RNA sequence: GAGGACCGAACCGACUAAUGUUGAAAAAUUAGCGGAUGACUUGUGGCUGGGGGUGAAAGGCCAAUCAAACCGGGAGAUAG
RNA sequence: CAGGUGGUCAGGUAGAGAAUACCAAGGCGCUUGAGAGAACUCGGGUGAAGGAACUAGGCAAAAUGGUGCCGUAACUUCGG
RNA sequence: UUCCUUGUCGGGUAAGUUCCGACCUGCACGAAUGGCGUAAUGAUGGCCAGGCUGUCUCCACCCGAGACUCAGUGAAAUUG
RNA sequence: GAUGUCGGCUCAUCACAUCCUGGGGCUGAAGUAGGUCCCAAGGGUAUGGCUGUUCGCCAUUUAAAGUGGUACGCGAGCUGGGUUUAGAACGUCGUGAGACAGUUCGGUCCCUAUCUGCCGUGGGCGCUGGAGAACUGAGGGGGGCUGCUCCUAGUACGAGAGGACCGGAGUGGACGCAUCACUGGUGUUCGGGUUGUCAUGCCAAUGGCACUGCCCGGUAGCUAAAUGCGGAAGAGAUAAGUGCUGAAAGCAUCUAAGCACGAAACUUGCCCCGAGAUGAGUUCUCCCUGACCCUUUAAGGGUCCUGAAGGAACGUUGAAGACGACGACGUUGAUAGGCCGGGUGUGUAAGCGCAGCGAUGCGUUGAGCUAACCGGUACUAAUGAACCGUGAGGCUUAACCU
């Protein structure tokens, strides 16, 4: 199975409506250290809800 | 359907996720805090959890009990030695899972588990 | 006659006394608080509204709870209303027990079946299998044909096809009531109803004989 | 659940014997033959019981006229008038499906001597 | 739970010892039949000097099946093979005079109380 | 201790089915299958050349090529 | 690139065996992963009662399967 | 090898255009382009029986690989 | 510069010239059972033996085993027996190469779906301030089959044999829906037995691998063979048909005026979907009551302040699920895991003691272990926030109030 008619640009832009991404909303702040992060998830220096959870 | 079954396939046979997780929770006991993806962190506490509760009767039978289940008598040791008093009190929840990133090499979204009581005095041995 | 809605507790047996075991469903039917009545004139038809169950308060929304309070009753699980026949009265606030099935001997349940996600042809519509062997290529559980050739050019609407199966309303009609208990708010009906434990269900009198 | 279990219990019988796969029971059941209801003994070998509370069964078996005859009980039915264990059987097994495969002297159970 | 090509043991005298369900009687695209329902069978095995032969066709009454019949109670009561009961073809009365082996009481009607009578055990 | 003997691995083969069919593969894989001391199989080297070769013979094979190979030439053959 | 490629070497336990299973010496995890646990396809496991009713056809599957001993028909070219 | 033809009769089956036995009316057998037999042999053709079974009545569940979602890479036939 | 060609399988759909069931007229219709014609398409409408077969014959059923259309429906759905290539053979024809709807044995069935269509399921915007619910029902779909026995009654009818209408009751087959209490299947996540081998130093005890190594049982879930329910009654308008009154036409006449009956068809009644029903409906509840500037001065633009109801997101998840969606829950917390207790399953662990030369047996012991189950329990993980959504909601007219 394969096209007839060769679909058009315009066509192609329509299927791709749904084909955007989704930025994060907002990121959470931490109450210690105050750096942003994905809510749910420790920081990049490894801070969660306020305590250093992993030491590196 | 999967209506009301519990236990993840994890993309693997019976006998693969069996010695997986024998393995992951011998390395979970010995360094208290291991980096995994979220998923399989999940279904670990099923694992892990049970050898601590079997751990706080100290016995032969206990102790080759859980020598059958992660197969390392340097696990058994540490978990009857150690685990088993440091959570005499503790009824169920020795383990915590911490989300992190993902991963860079496939995007998996990974997950620290550690013990709770791993606090500063954990570093006298 | 209006119904009441409850849960699906599950199902047991009953022995009688003379060796017979009733297959039962068990029903909890607890006080079910009119919350609304609709008249002719203001709404165009009779009908009530009622709620059952209760409802953490920080779990109902402010439009919700304004609605419980111009009722003057405790926030449910939800709202169903219920044609008024004619002759039927109820005040707002009103509660009905489950002691309104005492001479109803006969019940239609109503409930949403189990869900089995998106079904095959073969479980859906209970479609042929073809065969298992004798060459067949790849063509074991699939429906076939699902046309004619150019002179309809097409598949016609209603085509039984693969889908989602369950989770949609259904009603059993003329199950027989087996028991009423007023006391614990249970109501026992012979055989299966749709849905899973713990799913709220509608019971009315039959509409049949 | 509670309420389940609530009317589950008010309908099962209080003095069930206890008895084991491999013991033979003979079991009275109430036969309805219209205005009559007559006791009729079933004598076997229990092969397999199942536990469930109010929906417990067990399953008797033994060969009748040559014929081998199997009838699961419900052990809470008032059908079953009375339940009563003539020798008792030493097996390792929970269910004796086993048997169906043997006849005449393999058929045969130790006695538990307890 | 008997159908077509199902083999069956005899359970009378009328000399027939094999017998095959040929049709299972009583309604269209019927499936199966159990206890106390007739069939159409031919008697594949009879014994030399029987009151029936070898390919004949006729009728028969089930009346002992492996799937077992269901009470009201929930009991079942399974048998460890597939037995019937020879009938006339055209008179649906017992050819044999014995019956051996046990019976239940699905039996218990006016058209075969010949068979109950007869049989040496009613379960 | 005979055998174009028997059963059966290597080895040689290719009977059935499924898979694959823009394949992992321009002929395979998987499970079974035949022969397996012989008219056996295999390595290295050699010989036979196109109306010719070779063929336990299927018009089979002769470099993924065959009712007349391939390459260059006649050649821009001829084409109602 | 699941293909093809001659010769040499030949551990242990079980086994008739270079079959097969599990291992040694030694070498590898096959160059996308992570989740989910629909239909459907592929490769498998189990199955009430029935047992070829399937189908062009028992196709496929299931089944049989070893050693010792007992025993073994028609027919026969006297070997089977 | 027989068109008529599913010839006729017998056997097998509850039922047999196939099969086996016979008949002879050989459309259009026939004696080394061999006739008729024939033990053994056959991945040969047809038919029957036992065993066996998801082949089927009539499908059910389960274990894996895909399908599906996320990240990376990234084709194809076809197309006024 | 290709429209794959028989039959089967799967899946159908329409016609009515109706096979069954329903309603009738006539009968050389006593009854039963038929014959024939009219109306009627709602539903239903065999399994096997033989053959590639369609067909047909045969066996045995059934209320009946309808006739046709749909590319002799259906190969980008399956099959490949037949037909339809290359091999080979027979009969036959031909000197021969070869040939034969003559026969015989053998003989590669490709395609990842763009569009239409269809089955499902979302996103967007709309519906005129926003939001959360509950509905109305325009419209659409599903469903509609039937046997047998008993009573009426051995009555009506009939010489007898035989044997009813109408009406009522029970119980089946096929089909459909739902469900898992029971009976079972499955249950590579539970327990046990056992073969070979390797390992844990060894014994003992375990683990790995051998299709889950092979097996025996089996929880939850899923499920049929399991067990509940369904098809209706009733109503409206009718078909063929039967009529009443009644002229045209002193009579007669079912019809012309008028009136009454009349079928599984039609419209309702039953079930499901359903306000994108743009003709975008209704009801209830909830939320928002700040400034200021510019300009071409309007359904205008801008700044500051403000951010509600609610939503979404994220997290724990679900008998919900391909993904979205849908549901529950997020410390004022039982959402998941763990833990505790129970249940269930398996069947008397390990260790020790005793007996035995030993294999093993006995006692401790219905022991030990026990997935998805039940009841509990904040031990672990569900965070303070942030984000989206605003600030009283056009014009005209009419009835009401000012």
């Amino acid at each position: 199975a394969v096209q007839q008619n060769k679909p058009t640009r315009s066509k192609r832009g329509m299927r791709r409506s749904h084909d955007a991404l989704t930025a994060v909303t907002s990121l959470s702040v931490d109450k210690t250290s105050g750096e942003k992060h994905l809510r749910h998830h420790i920081t990049a220096d490894g801070y969660y809800r306020g305590r250093k959870v992993i030491a590196k | 359907m999967r209506h009301r079954k519990s236990g993840r396939q994890l993309n693997r046979n019976s006998s693969h996720r069996q010695a997986m997780f024998r393995n992951m929770a011998g390395s979970l006991v010995r360094h208290e805090i291991i980096k995994t993806t979220l998923p399989k962190a999940k279904e670990l506490r099923r694992v892990v959890e049970p050898l601590i509760t079997l751990a706080k009767t100290d016995s032969v039978a206990n102790r080759r009990l859980a020598f059958a289940r992660t197969r390392d008598n340097e696990i058994v040791a540490k978990l009857f030695n150690e685990l088993g008093p440091r959570f005499a009190s503790r009824a169920g929840g020795y383990t915590r899972i911490l989300k992190c990133g993902f991963r860079a090499g496939d995007n998996a979204p990974m997950a620290y588990i550690e013990l709770v009581d791993r606090s500063e005095k954990a570093e006298a041995a | 006659m209006i119904g009441l809605v409850g849960k699906k507790v599950g199902m047991t047996r009953i022995f009688t006394e003379d060796g017979v075991s009733i297959p039962v469903t068990v029903i909890e039917v607890e006080a079910n608080r009119v919350t609304q009545v609709k008249d002719l004139a203001n709404d165009g038809y009779r009908a009530i509204q009622v709620t059952t169950g209760a409802k953490k308060a920080n779990r109902v929304t402010k439009p919700e709870a304004g609605h419980f309070a111009k009722a003057g009753v405790e926030a449910g699980r939800g709202l169903w209303e219920f044609r008024l026949a004619e002759g039927e009265e109820f005040t707002v606030g009103q509660s009905i027990s489950v002691e309104l099935f005492a001479d109803v001997k006969k019940v239609d349940v109503t409930g949403t079946s189990k869900g089995k996600g998106f079904a095959g042809t073969v479980k859906r519509w209970n479609f042929r299998t073809q065969d298992a062997t004798h060459g067949n290529s790849l063509s074991h559980r699939v429906p076939g044909s699902i046309g004619q050739n150019q002179t309809p050019g097409k598949v016609f609407k209603g085509k039984k096809m693969a889908g989602q199966m369950g989770n949609e309303r259904v009603t059993v009609q003329s199950l027989d009531v087996v028991r009423v208990d007023a006391e614990r708010n249970l109501l026992l009906v012979k055989g299966a109803v749709p849905g899973a434990t713990g799913s709220d269900l509608i019971v009315k009198p039959a509409v049949k004989a | 659940s509670n309420i389940i279990k609530q009317l589950e219990q008010e309908q099962m019988k209080q003095d069930v014997p206890s008895f084991r796969p491999g013991d033979t029971v003979e079991v009275k059941v109430w036969v309805v033959e219209g205005s009559k209801k007559r006791l009729q003994a079933f004598e076997g070998v229990v092969i397999a019981i199942r536990n469930r509370g109010l929906h417990s069964a067990f399953t008797v078996r033994k060969i009748s006229n040559g014929e081998g005859v199997e009838r699961v009980f419900q052990t809470h039915s008032p059908v079953v008038d009375s339940i009563s264990v003539k020798r008792r059987g030493a097996v390792r097994k929970a269910k004796l499906y086993y048997l169906r495969e043997r006849t005449g002297k393999a058929a045969r159970i130790k006695e538990r001597l307890n | 739970m008997i159908q077509e090509q199902t083999m069956l043991n005899v359970a009378d005298n009328s000399g027939a010892r094999r017998v095959m369900c040929i049709k299972v009687l009583g309604g269209s695209h019927r499936r199966y039949a159990g206890v106390g329902d007739i069939i159409k069978i031919t008697i594949k095995e009879a014994i030399p000097r029987g009151k029936v032969k070898k390919g004949d066709v006729l009728k028969a009454v089930v009346v002992r099946t492996k799937k077992g019949v269901r009470r009201p109670d929930g009991s079942v009561i399974r048998f460890d093979g597939n037995a019937c009961v020879l009938l006339n073809n055209n008179s649906e009365q017992p050819i044999g005079t014995r019956i051996f082996g046990p019976v239940t009481r699905e039996l218990r009607s006016e058209k075969f109380m010949k068979i109950i009578s007869l049989a040496p055990e009613v379960l």
